């Protein structure tokens, strides 16, 4: 039912399927015409622009983890340490 | 038989691996929390070697002639000596792998130091010595509060579970026991002021390094650990005094009334 | 009737549409949808009260396409009829079966059958009226008519009334 | 060619579920049904060229759901209808 | 492709599992299926009342399904039914009615013993309602009379019988020794006097399983989306071996019907009976033991539901967990050193029948604008185009309209070009690392080629081994496929903490000569040597 | 001590067939023959006889029984399980799909 | 029917946004019309706060104004006005208040009061006969008083 944000007691870190499905969605927004956050620097491919903008952390998006028990939380993929 | 007998095993969001059912099967997966792509053959420096070769290694002696140090090891040996302080400090450290000692000797009854674990530190002293030129005959800049409290402050460092409760932190503890002991095993005082002759950017490299390796050697929660360890099981069966192979797996995964040779090892 | 009830609405987004005034856009697509449909749940949907403080909630991502799912929640003008219900209305279409009246958003069907035997259907005239021993029933006049029954399907509701009771008929 | 039960396991072993779904309906069968909100049963018969849907026997006419599930799942509900066991399906948890 | 739907969509989430009530079974049905013809009399259309009639679901594309109209690709089908004038028994249940028939009094309809019992008060604090109806089997199967009065409670006292099963008949012995064989209609009586805390004490619920219901007495007939019947050269005319059984139902059904209407021999009805159960039995399941098998004109066994349920291969193995699917390739499997090792070089020919459909964006409109202008036979091109309204033009017979124009929102389906990173698998394929993802470089001739340090987590060898190539048809997915699999991505396997890859074969062999110390090398040469690096900074 | 002897009995084969396998797997493995009390065949009388959902005991070996069975005792079936979510032919909660994505229109002013 | 046994969205429990419990809000056609031409106006307001940066006659013209404002979607909410008005009788809502206090001063349901207050009756038999519910729960002499009342509140516009 939503955990605050001083009970969050998941990783901080951002796993390979976490970064997976934002890059996934969000290079699919993108190849339909999604508003760009960061300067391209000549890309053609929508993944690699995803990329650009998860280097930069200018994805506009936050994870709703789901706990066990039928709880989640609410970490966004500009807080979450890449890497 | 393997494939489906293990297949809705998982691990959620809490490093607890449970079924779909919600049934625990294991509270922390591989009872460590490490993934099993990151883990390598270490060697336990507590038990390895003699009683006189732990007692010339780990004793660092300040007041005393039996085990002093050597002055020209570091800048300030000449004001290190005759410190009480740091003779405490190096006697809760010598008292701490004595106690790691006798752990290990309850732990494997066997006599062997190699295991598996995380974080390789041969490689980061190498690349720290190889990175900073370090070589010998070269005077350190480190004391024994820096090398002491260093580790002592790494070992708070090291977090699999990011909880605050008692049992939270009972099983983290219980958890990091292991690898925390090999870091003070690896990380003393004549080790590092003797041998590797380390310096302040390079010993707090050195700890950035364990503590990113020991953050990134973490398993991920997501990832299908029944599956992996029927495949795990399964792989070794294909190349396959008591009945062994094929049979012997059938026998063993049946879980059979009678088996093939019913032998014992009376000792 | 004419109700007032407080209803919620699935709004469906396409991805070109996230820009930060995407907010406006909701209402814009919370009108456009909502306002003149009609709904076999709770019935043909008239205004849309409390423009202003419009509840957004929180938007959620499905999986493919990309398009964005809100869940609105708003308060809203709606009529829904009901059976055995008097109500009062004015003819639109003529047919020998009986006289579509119209009350609001919704056409009413009165059966011949469901008439008193005074009330005759006349061709004749121009256009064809119910002609019977004291009132014509034309276009333009207004009769009132007690809905029987009613049928609610999916975004289309059509209702049949009678007048054959007392204290109905033309007005 | 044949996407076996192992394949399957792996791609459940590689964790990729989204290659597993498309794999399972548009590479092979995607079939659309419209369920019952009573009875989660596939007796609402669908005539959408004047949108009118319908389901026998439980008086329905206004609520119905659509779902997408491969044609053997089809398949198997209707043979299990065919051997008097009822595959009620329900887009809503009622145990909680 | 199909057609558009207004109806709220939703995943499906509970599924519940319970028994058909005649009841429902009547209000789901649309026909009655009375005559057991297939089609007219006239040979044609369908016999309108019958086994395959146009109030079922159709096939053959051309027929309409009169009562879903849309056409055989939308139809789910339409359900029949069959009302009996006898009920009769489902055999997955035959145990289980029976054991309610040693659970249960066979006059006044009460649970045997009582809640005064103490063994039953133990038995009922159970919550697993198998064990339950276990135990409380166990318990009630050896007491053999109702009783009227029990000390610290029902009527009757009739002695219960022992109910033994014999023929799919259960036949009843009273010692009193008075035997007599228990009817369909007595049971199912029986049953219809059960208190609620009877059967719910067993294992049942009102509103999902009623001992009643275990008795079948209405049957549905499933339509021919289930069953598809055949009309080969118009003359050559097969039907399924379920719809001969409905044919075998409804001719003991109307028999017993006619042999019950005038007259009663009391035989001849028991043998009309006996066979519409034994029709309705091997309807349910064909191969039932102790039973005779029911065998098809031509010459085979009759395909019933059970055994398209139970066998290898069938719904569950080769329908639902494995499946043949589309674009995939399968062919043999060669060498190539001068490849890389995530690739893999995929022939000319299946590059141009395999696709792929990509989205037009402004970044690739003169690229697949290129593609469409260029045609199907050129490599360099596309197939399909896909306009937004969700509609497929073909790029064959669209030349001869002339010219084709793409916009914003359409998708293109384009050749496999390179950078298109494909899983590859090998079967048996019994580890993680035997479905790989790889980079498809197009060569010519038609084997696959790959690097040799890659067949070892696939233990192949290059002797006519033949692999499997599966396409992502999805940008997430192919995205997701490359982000999670790859082959510098699986270099060291998590089985045995080692690398799985290595040095193979002659290139092992070479590189110990290579490392010994008699081997020196000329200028010449090494000059080569230091350019066949691909990444080699210049710097001799 | 059943717990650890079964160990042992596993770890005994593979390290005869001169290969080595990781601890966590093993592990893991003993672990699920023990989690229920006792010692649990791996069989198809040591899993399909214990609730799992209707689907997930079914689709293994004996279906019809399993499907009749269930309808019978008027079973419920949770449909979290892996090949439930395959029979149905919609995402489940492994990997990537084992959470969702969400969006934050407070984000998209940054 | 119409025995005060409405459908499950129009039972007398309804449940706000808020999560609150709330009575059934039943609207006869006098301030009906005045919610919406209401609402309508401030609607207005609202389309042109963005846009920065005798009786029939006024009736259709104020309707097109609104028409202007609507994407011409929902043109039978404005021939709903053009039913009410040709159909109402009331005017301004603090006559609209008295006449509340007449309907809730017997204690009767929403909807019986929302028929009392949308039709045009002389006699009690008349209120009796077009509104089933109400036969015996409330005295013929009380309607009466009430219709006449209603009688001096009504004016011809
Ligand atoms: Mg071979
Ligand atoms: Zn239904
Ligand atoms: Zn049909
Ligand atoms: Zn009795």
């Amino acid at each position: 039912k939503a955990i605050p944000k001083d009970q969050r007691a998941t990783t901080p870190y951002m796993t390979k399927y976490e970064r997976a499905r934002i890059l996934g969605t969000r290079a699919l927004q993108i190849s339909m015409n999604a508003p760009v956050f960061v300067d391209l620097e000549g890309e053609t491919d929508p993944l690699r622009i995803a990329m650009k903008e998860l280097a930069e952390k200018k994805i506009p998006l936050v994870i709703r983890r789901y706990l066990p028990d039928g709880s989640f939380e609410d970490w966004s993929v500009e807080e979450l340490i890449v890497d | 038989r393997l494939v489906k007998a293990l297949e809705d095993i998982m691990v959620h969001y809490d490093n607890t691996t449970r079924n779909s059912l919600g049934n625990v099967i294991q509270f922390i997966y591989g009872e460590d929390g490490m993934d099993a792509a990151h883990i390598e053959k270490q060697s336990l420096d507590t038990i390895g070697g003699s009683d006189a070769a732990f007692e010339k290694r780990y004793r660092v002696d300040l007041l005393n002639t039996d085990h002093t140090l050597d002055p020209s090891l570091l800048e300030s040996g000449s004001e290190i000596l005759g410190d009480l302080k740091l003779q405490v400090l190096l006697d809760e450290e010598y008292k701490q792998l004595v106690k790691d000692r006798k752990f290990l000797r309850e732990v494997f009854v066997d006599g062997e130091a190699n295991w598996p674990l995380p974080v390789n530190i041969r490689r980061i002293i190498q690349n720290a010595q190889q990175t900073f030129h370090i070589d010998h005959t070269k005077p350190s800049d480190l004391t024994i509060k820096d090398i002491v409290l260093g580790v002592k402050d790494l070992q708070e460092n090291l977090l699999v579970l990011r909880g605050k409760n008692e049992i939270i932190q009972n099983a983290q503890r219980d958890a990091v026991t292991l690898f925390c002991c090999l870091l003070r095993s690896r990380l003393a005082t004549r080790r590092v002021l003797q041998e590797y002759r380390l310096t302040k950017q390079a010993f707090d490299w050195v700890l950035s390094n364990i503590e990113a390796q020991f953050l990134r050697s973490v398993v991920h929660p997501g990832e299908m650990v029944g599956v992996l360890a029927a495949q795990s099981i399964g792989e070794p069966a294909t190349q396959m005094k008591v009945t062994s192979g094929v049979p012997r797996l059938k026998e063993i995964l049946n879980v059979a009334k009678n088996m093939k040779t019913p032998s014992l090892t009376v000792y | 009737m004419f109700f007032i009830k407080d209803l919620s609405l699935n709004i469906t987004l396409h991805p070109s549409f996230f820009g930060p005034r995407m907010k406006q856009y909701l209402k814009t697509k919370l009108l456009e949808e909502v306002e003149g449909s009609c709904t076999g749940k709770f019935g043909y949907i008239l205004c849309v009260l409390d423009y202003d403080n419009i509840d957004i909630q929180r938007g959620r991502i499905l999986p493919t396409d990309g398009s964005a799912e809100f869940n609105v929640k708003y308060r809203a003008v709606v009529f829904k009829p009901f059976k055995g219900e008097v109500v009062d209305g004015t003819v639109v279409s003529c047919s020998q079966h009986g006289f579509e009246v119209q009350v609001g958003p919704m056409k009413v069907f009165v059966t011949k059958h469901l008439m008193p035997q005074d009330l005759t259907f006349n061709a004749g005239s121009n256009p064809p009226s119910y002609q019977s021993s004291e009132d014509v029933i034309t276009i333009k006049s207004r009769i009132r008519v007690k809905i029987e029954g009613c049928i609610s399907q999916v975004s289309s509701i059509h209702a049949i009334g009678s007048i054959k009771e007392d204290y109905l008929g033309a007005i | 060619l044949r996407f076996g039960e192992m394949e399957r396991d792996c791609m459940i072993a590689h964790g990729a579920a989204s290659f597993l779904k498309e794999r399972l309906m548009e590479a092979s069968d995607a079939f659309r049904v419209h369920i019952c909100g009573i009875c989660g049963l596939m007796t609402v018969i669908a005539k959408l060229n004047h949108n009118q849907f319908e389901c026998k026997g439980c008086d329905n006419k206004i609520d119905i759901y659509q779902i997408h599930i491969p044609y053997a799942a089809k398949l198997l509900f209707q043979e299990l209808m065919a051997m008097n066991i009822t595959p009620r399906l329900y887009t809503d948890r009622s145990r909680d | 492709g199909q057609q558009y739907s207004s109806a709220p969509l939703r995943t499906v989430k509970e599924v519940q599992f319970g028994l058909f009530s005649p009841e429902e079974v009547r209000a789901i049905s649309v026909a009655k299926i009375r005559f057991p013809e297939t089609m007219d009399e006239t040979q044609t259309r369908a016999k309108i009342g019958g086994l395959n009639d146009p109030r079922l679901g159709s096939i053959d594309r051309n027929l309409k399904c009169q009562t879903c109209q849309e056409g055989m690709n939308e139809c789910p089908g339409h359900f029949g039914h069959i009302d009996l004038a006898k009920p009769v028994f489902h055999v997955g249940f035959i145990a289980k009615i029976k054991k309610v028939c040693e659970c249960v009094c066979m006059h006044c309809g009460k649970l045997l013993l009582d809640e005064h019992n103490e063994l039953m008060r133990q038995a009922l604090a159970i919550k697993d309602s198998k064990k339950r109806f276990a135990a409380i089997w166990t318990l009630c199967k050896t007491k053999m009379v109702c009783e009227t009065d029990v000390p610290s409670r029902g009527g009757c006292g009739n002695t219960q019988p022992t109910i033994r099963k014999d023929g799919l008949k259960l036949v009843g012995s009273w010692k009193k020794p008075e035997l007599r064989v228990l009817s369909t209609e007595e049971i199912l009586n029986i049953f219809k006097h059960i208190s609620v805390k009877d059967f719910t004490s067993l294992g049942f619920n009102e509103v999902f399983s009623r001992p009643e219901w275990m008795i079948l007495t209405c049957l549905p007939v499933p339509p021919p989306p289930v069953r598809p019947s055949i009309s080969f050269n118009e003359s050559q005319r097969g039907e399924d071996d379920l719809t001969f059984k409905l044919a075998d139902i409804l001719k003991a059904n109307i028999s017993l019907e006619t042999l019950e209407h005038n007259g009663a021999p009391h035989h001849a009805i028991e043998e009309a009976e006996s066979l519409l159960q034994f029709h309705v039995a091997t309807y349910m399941d064909n191969d039932i033991a102790g039973q005779p098998q029911a065998l098809q004109k031509s010459g085979r066994p009759v395909k019933s539901i059970r055994a398209r349920l139970k066998g290898k291969e069938g719904r569950i193995r080769g329908n639902l967990m494995g499946k043949r699917v589309d674009f995939s390739a399968r062919t043999v499997i060669s060498g190539d050193p001068n490849l890389e090792l995530d690739q893999v070089g995929v022939p000319k020919s299946i590059a141009k029948t395999l696709t792929y459909p990509e989205v037009v964006t402004p970044y690739n409109i003169d690229r697949l604008t290129q593609l469409v202008r260029n045609g199907p036979n050129e490599h360099p091109g596309a197939k399909y185009v896909i306009r937004d309204s969700g509609d497929r033009i073909d790029l064959r017979y669209s030349k001869r309209a002339g010219d084709i124009q793409l916009q914003y929102g359409w998708k293109v389906e384009r050749h496999i070009m390179d950078n298109d990173p494909v899983l590859f698998n090998r079967q048996p394929s019994l580890h993680k690392m035997s479905m790989m993802a790889h980079r498809v470089k197009v060569i010519p001739y038609s084997t696959f080629r790959l690097n040799l340090s890659v067949t070892s987590p696939y233990n192949a060898d290059f002797d006519g081994d033949e692999m499997n190539l599966h396409v992502p048809q999805s940008e997430e997915t192919r995205a997701e496929l490359s982000q999670l699999c790859a082959v510098p991505l699986q270099i060291v396997s998590p089985q045995s903490n080692k690398p799985c890859m290595g040095i193979v074969q002659d290139t092992l062999c070479g590189i110990r000569k290579l490392t010994l110390r008699d081997t020196f090398i000329e200028l010449d040469q090494v000059l080569n040597m230091l350019y066949w690096v691909p990444d080699w900074d210049g710097v001799i | 001590a059943g717990r650890a002897a079964l160990y042992k009995e596993v770890y005994n084969v593979i390290a005869s067939d001169g290969s080595y396998v990781n601890y966590r797997h093993m592990a893991l493995l003993v672990d699920v023959m023990t989690t229920q009390g006792g010692l649990t065949s791996v069989t198809r009388h040591g899993f399909n006889r214990s609730n799992t959902g209707a689907l997930m005991r079914c689709s293994f070996e004996e279906t019809v029984e399993i499907l009749f069975e269930a309808g019978a005792s008027a079973e419920l079936d949770d449909c979290r399980g892996v090949s439930e979510n395959v029979i149905l032919g919609q995402m489940a909660p492994i990997g990537t799909g084992a959470f969702d994505v969400m969006i934050d229109e407070e984000s998209l002013v940054k | 029917a119409a025995t005060l046994q409405l459908g499950q969205e129009f039972q007398l429990k309804q449940i706000n946004h808020q999560g609150e419990e709330e009575e059934l809000i039943a609207l006869n056609l006098s301030e009906a019309r005045l919610v919406i031409k209401e609402a309508l106006v401030e609607r207005r307001r609202a389309f042109k706060r963005s846009q920065k940066k005798t009786r029939e006659k006024e009736l259709e013209s104020i309707d097109v104004l609104l028409e202007q404002t609507t994407g011409g979607n929902n043109k039978d909410l404005k021939n709903t006005m053009q039913y009410l008005t040709n159909f109402s009788r009331f005017r301004d809502q603090e006559t609209v208040g008295a006449v509340i206090q007449l309907l809730k001063s017997t204690g009767l349901h929403p909807f019986e009061v929302a028929q009392l207050g949308s039709l045009a009756c002389d006699t009690a038999d008349e209120a009796k006969t077009l509104i089933p519910s109400l036969n015996n729960k409330i005295s013929d002499d009380e309607l009466e008083r009430i219709l006449k009342e209603l009688s001096n509140l009504e004016t011809l516009y």
